[PDB]
């Protein structure tokens, strides 16, 4: 889903 | 006068909006009826101002519209009365290099004139040094030919003329009109963050950094990284074009999944670090030497 969750 | 240009415009960004009747951000069959709206609101605002002279609301339009129509002449030449899907196609290309650009030009349009209502006198930057330097160099202007932006942020950000200035030139000027406005100022500014190494930032992040793409939309970022599936880790970074002043990161998942993600908001260069030394931001471009 377009954007996601930053991953840090 | 004013209102003479405005018409124009508006009927020009109606014409392109029907050739356009044959998705995903950015898009001109939304933009340009969302941009010819706003028009249409300046145009009865304006039959009612900020500080006139130069870089005011009136200059501001003048310069916007003299773009806006280069730019639909551009799009219009792309366009058959009322082939996308071959591969390397130049005018997919075109057309999406063009709605990033009018994408920018409707942003830059609603933060300064809001429901039509010029706010460019009052307008604050995101950060506040970069509030405070175009405040106290162009006062209540809210937009400056490059030479003079050049000049100006050069009593504190000097950039080395030719080749550098107009790299700058390029990632500052977001809708291509050889101007810059406080908006874009906005952007720029809090996208090479922080303010006392600007310049330095700009240099390492974009003009030395291989995961630096400038002017791609995200399913073209989707698209490049497909090369990079078997190499978890890769990423690139541009500019968001639906939250303008963040930056949109791209990256190659551990399952070889291409995800994007927004990291809001510190400056890019501690995301990198953090990415680095976690294992998912390695290789820029799928390249092996991470700067
Ligand atoms: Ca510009």
């Amino acid at each position: 889903q377009r954007y996601s969750s930053d991953p840090t | 006068e004013e209102a003479r240009a405005l018409g124009r415009a508006v009927r020009m960004l109606q014409r392109l909006e029907e050739q356009c009747v044959d998705v995903s951000p950015p898009s001109l069959r939304d933009l340009l009826p969302r941009t010819a709206q706003l028009l249409r609101e300046v145009a009865h605002s304006r039959r009612a101002g900020g500080p006139g002279g130069p870089g005011g609301s009136g200059d501001f339009l003048l310069i916007y519209l003299a773009n806006l129509e280069a730019k639909s002449r551009q799009v219009a030449a792309l366009l058959p009365p009322r082939e996308l899907f071959r591969a390397g196609s130049r005018l997919r290309r075109q057309l999406a290099k063009l709605a990033i650009i009018f994408s920018h030009m409707h942003a830059e349009l609603h933060a300064l004139f809001p429901g039509g209502k010029y706010c460019g006198h009052m307008y604050q930057l995101t950060k506040a040094p970069a509030h405070t330097f175009w405040r106290e160099s162009c006062g209540a202007r809210c937009v400056l030919p490059w030479a003079e932006f050049e000049s100006l942020l050069g009593t504190c950000h000097p950039v080395e003329p030719g080749c550098t200035a107009l790299a700058l030139r390029t990632t500052i000027d977001l809708t291509c009109s050889g101007h810059v406005s406080i908006f874009e100022f906005d952007v720029f500014t809090r996208l090479f963050q922080p303010w006392p190494t600007l310049l330095k930032n700009w240099q390492l992040l974009a003009v030395n950094h291989p995961g630096y793409m400038a002017f791609l939309t995200y399913d073209e970022v989707q698209e490049r990284l497909q090369a990079c599936r078997d190499k978890p880790g890769s990423y690139i970074f541009r500019l968001s074009c639906t939250r303008l002043g963040q930056w949109a990161i791209g990256y190659v998942s551990s399952d070889g999944s291409i995800l994007q993600t927004i990291p809001a908001n510190k400056p890019l260069s501690q995301v990198l670090l953090e990415g680095q030394k976690d294992g998912f931001y390695l290789y820029p471009d799928g390249k092996t030497h991470n700067p």
